């Protein structure tokens, strides 16, 4: 037999998001890999939030952010008014088959 | 109203009330129909019955980019009896009542709050003005006036009086030049950069935002497309250049571009014409990202329909608002206080607030009540 | 010469302003690397995308829009105005060609674009165009180290200048590359030092210092060690732009090269090739060194049959589209 077992990651701050125009945080799968964080090849769901704000969900930020299972999170400075972001991170979840 | 008679059309005026309208978070449709372009980032009077302070629709435009003039609408504050009262509808969707959350419905002073689909929220109030705000794919704002305060207006949005040379009558008696240099006189806060003249068209930046902007907005102007039922009414050679510069200027192309044909239809709509089904193979990720249980509707023409509301009637739906499209519980369903979407036999009537589950006989005060459908009926 | 209007990419993401300002900046998408964009009208608007070959920092398209008409180089190819075209392309003022070792795309009075297809990318833009443009390449107005990273009187950083200078796709929203660590090797065996100080540039350090070329030649050195000379190659170019004659650098070990039999690869050999179709080309030329494949002086290149470069007395005549062997005679009716 094969069963799927799956579970959640720990939390991915990889970055601190910089005051300016061009600033702003960039928390990439790419990124991730490259700085030797672990990232599954597969996944079903990821969850994106404010690491300095842990209780207020994305939407009631209402800042321009984009944060995808395929890609990862990203705010950028100069969308928002005042033209920054805050200090976000993320984390991903990963099932493989065990045999039963 | 026409009537064709001694040779020629004897045309007389149904009232009509009066609708202002930004949209791209830059461009503003007056009161008296003089489309201008604002790029600016201040708090702006878009509407104010200048003799008196009754009410105060004000908006708040927020630079958005690298560029000077990529600017996105960020709030509507209706100030009310002097600033007494304050509704904000933020761009998330979020509805603060005196600066406090309040979620909708909500009905109190004469004021109603509540969205008829996921994309716009209504804010009706008895004192003439309505404002009907969309949040998807982009903030935008719309006001309706009761033609009653015809030529006594100000701010952003004219003075409301048929007449297009006076609409940038400034508080010193003389009508300003361009757009930009009108609206740095009706800012908020003294403290607000002035808005700049914008020439450079953003649509020649990017030969591939070029070709992708003009492909899709010339959607519009397109005879035998679902927009050309409007063309013979209005003519959208200057919503195809809201398009372009949107798209063109947007980060967000997708978004912009659906917001621009989302303004075009609506305008339509509100003129009185149904246009539909044109979102082929364009903005479809709206119609996918509807919450689960709704789902989407080109002509919603009244209420939500509740639970709550087949129960026990419902102030809501008691206000007239041009038919917007959206994200709705489809016909034969109701959601209940859950939110969920049922049909009328999944939820309950409701005596005095009490849940009284459906299909269910009880009893009160002498009498014998049944629960069939979601309808509450008493005997006895 | 082009002695401040000129801007470059080379190697690992290191970009050379016109005003001499040098930097890396690792981004993976689109940036404005030049436009006209204090003007009223624009004059040109040149892009790059990098990505990468396996490891190594590509260019992997270059668009440049320049009054009305569209070039957009890729993939070993050339559009013009949407439609594919077979190098050389002339038109007048513009034309583009495989020549040397690039493709350069040169619209005339307006800017000159070198582009090896692989790594580098040089810019030669007209002086008018002081002060009026924007990008990668800076403000061309002459001050290097002052007005290119004050934005809003803020001083900003190489990532927040190659960050500001961005243009999504329409449908795609590329990151910014994050800050890398801290760096590592240097220069141990002093091969940078002993090739960038050697005699080969010794008047180049009259005109165009090295220590940022220096610390670029140990940041490569950091990469793969088949990939240090794109910063010696680009410190000939810029030598060989300020004015000053490069001497050859290469050996049989330096990133050595190979050109056709009679053919020799020259670092500073003169730009106008004399062929014996034009035999005496090499005049009056006005152009500086460049580099690439030429022939040894008294014998010229033959372009009408291709067969190398040839003494100027055995080279074959053209006439109405026939070739003629030296030897040959034809007769008109009256000649
Ligand atoms: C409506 O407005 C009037 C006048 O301000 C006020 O007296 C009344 O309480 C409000 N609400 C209703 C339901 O009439
Ligand atoms: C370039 O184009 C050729 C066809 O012309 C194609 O085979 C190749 O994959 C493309 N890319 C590269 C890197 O050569
Ligand atoms: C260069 O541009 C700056 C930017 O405003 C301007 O102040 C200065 O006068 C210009 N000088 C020249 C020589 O173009
Ligand atoms: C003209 O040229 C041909 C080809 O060399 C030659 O055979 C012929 O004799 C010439 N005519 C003369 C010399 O009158
Ligand atoms: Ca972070
Ligand atoms: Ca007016
Ligand atoms: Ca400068």
């Amino acid at each position: 037999c094969v069963r799927e077992v799956c579970r959640w990651s720990s939390w991915y701050n990889g970055h601190r998001p910089e005051p300016g125009l061009g600033g702003g945080d960039f928390e990439t799968f790419e990124n991730l890999r490259q700085r030797g964080y672990q990232v599954c090849p597969v996944l079903a769901d990821i969850e994106c939030r404010a690491a300095q704000l842990p209780d207020m969900p994305l939407e009631e930020l209402g800042q321009q952010v984009d944060c995808d299972r395929m890609r990862g999170l990203m705010c950028a400075n100069s969308q928002q008014s005042p033209p920054l972001c805050h200090d976000y991170e993320l984390r991903v979840l990963c099932c493989e088959y065990v045999p039963c | 109203s026409c009537t064709c008679s001694g040779g020629l059309w004897q045309c007389q005026d149904l009232p009509c009330p009066g609708t202002c309208s930004v949209q791209g978070g830059a461009h503003i449709s007056t009161y008296d129909e003089k489309l201008y372009d604002l790029h600016g980032d201040c708090s702006y009077v878009l509407s104010k019955k200048c003799a008196d302070s009754s009410f105060t629709v004000l908006a708040e435009l927020r630079k958005c980019g690298l560029t000077d003039n990529e600017n996105c609408l960020k709030a509507v504050t209706l100030s009310l009896d002097g600033g007494d009262t304050a509704i904000r509808v933020q761009a998330d969707g979020g509805v603060f009542l005196n600066s406090i959350y309040t979620q909708l419905p909500l009905s109190a002073a004469n004021i109603t709050l509540f969205t008829p689909s996921s994309f716009f929220i209504v804010v009706q109030t008895g004192l003439g003005l309505q404002l009907l705000v969309q949040l998807v794919p982009l903030m935008q704002v719309f006001v309706r006036l009761d033609p009653a305060h015809q030529g006594q207006m100000c701010g952003l949005c004219g003075n409301f009086n048929q007449n297009q040379a006076d609409d940038f009558t400034a508080l010193s008696g003389v009508v300003e030049a361009t757009g930009a240099a009108f609206a740095n006189t009706w800012k908020a806060q003294a403290a607000c950069a002035n808005a700049r003249n914008s020439f450079e068209d953003p649509c020649s930046l990017s030969v591939e935002n070029e070709n992708y902007a003009r492909h899709w907005c010339s959607r519009l102007t397109d005879p035998n497309s679902a927009f050309s039922r409007c063309h013979s009414i209005i003519n959208p050679k200057p919503f195809h250049s809201n398009c372009m510069f949107d798209t063109c200027n947007c980060e967000r192309s997708e978004d912009c571009l659906c917001a621009a044909l989302s303004s075009y239809v609506h305008a339509c709509a509100a003129k009185g014409v149904q246009l539909s089904d044109w979102r082929d193979g364009v903005c479809t990720k709206y119609m996918q990202n509807c919450p689960k249980s709704q789902r989407y509707a080109y002509v919603v023409d009244a209420c939500q329909p509740t639970c709550r509301g087949l129960s026990e009637a419902d102030v809501t739906c008691s206000v007239s608002f041009v038919p917007v499209d959206g994200c709705t519980c489809p016909a034969g369903t109701f959601l209940n206080d859950a939110g969920a979407c049922v049909p009328a036999q999944e939820c309950p009537c409701y005596a005095h607030g009490t849940v009284l589950a459906p299909g269910e006989v009880v009893h009160d005060e002498g009498a014998v009540c049944s629960c069939t459908g979601g309808k509450l009926s008493c005997l006895g | 010469a082009h002695n401040g209007r000129v801007c470059s990419t080379w190697g690992d993401f290191h970009y050379k302003t016109f005003d001499g300002d040098v930097f890396r900046f690792p981004g993976l998408c689109n940036y404005v690397f030049s436009e006209h964009c204090r003007a009223a009208y624009e004059d040109f608007n040149v892009q790059l995308r990098r990505g990468l070959v396996g490891s190594r920092p590509v260019v992997t398209r270059v668009v440049i829009k320049a009054q009305g008409l569209v070039l957009e180089a890729s993939n070993g190819s050339v559009l013009i105005n949407g439609q594919r075209e077979e190098l050389p392309y002339s038109r007048t003022g513009l034309l583009v060609e495989q020549s040397g070792d690039y493709i350069k795309v040169s619209i005339r009075l307006v800017l000159t674009f070198l582009w090896n297809g692989e790594d580098s990318a040089l810019l030669e833009l007209d002086p008018k165009y002081a002060n009026q443009t924007c990008g990668l390449c800076g403000d061309f107005n002459g001050l290097p180290a002052f007005n290119e990273f004050y934005a809003h009187n803020a001083r900003l950083t190489p990532l927040q200048f190659g960050n500001l200078q961005k243009l999504d796709g329409p449908t795609e929203q590329c990151p910014d590359p994050l800050p890398l660590p801290a760096g590592n090797c240097t220069d141990e065996e002093g091969i940078c030092h002993r090739t960038l100080l050697g005699p080969a540039f010794a008047e180049c350090h009259a005109l165009v210092d090295s220590t940022a070329y220096l610390a670029a030649c140990a940041q490569d050195l950091c990469r793969c060690p088949t990939c240090p000379c794109a910063t010696f190659v680009e410190y000939s170019r810029q030598c060989a732009h300020a004015g000053g004659q490069p001497r050859n650098w290469r050996c049989p070990e330096l990133c050595p090269r190979t050109c056709p039999l009679n053919m020799q690869h020259q670092e500073c050999g003169s730009p106008c090739t004399d062929t014996c179709s034009n035999p005496q080309r090499a005049q009056l030329c006005e152009d500086h060194c460049v580099d690439g494949c030429f022939c040894p002086p008294g014998t010229v290149l033959d372009d009408i049959t291709h067969s190398g470069c040839l003494p100027l007395g055995q080279c074959p005549c053209t006439h109405g589209g026939r070739t003629y062997s030296p030897g040959t005679s034809f007769n008109t009716t009256c000649s």
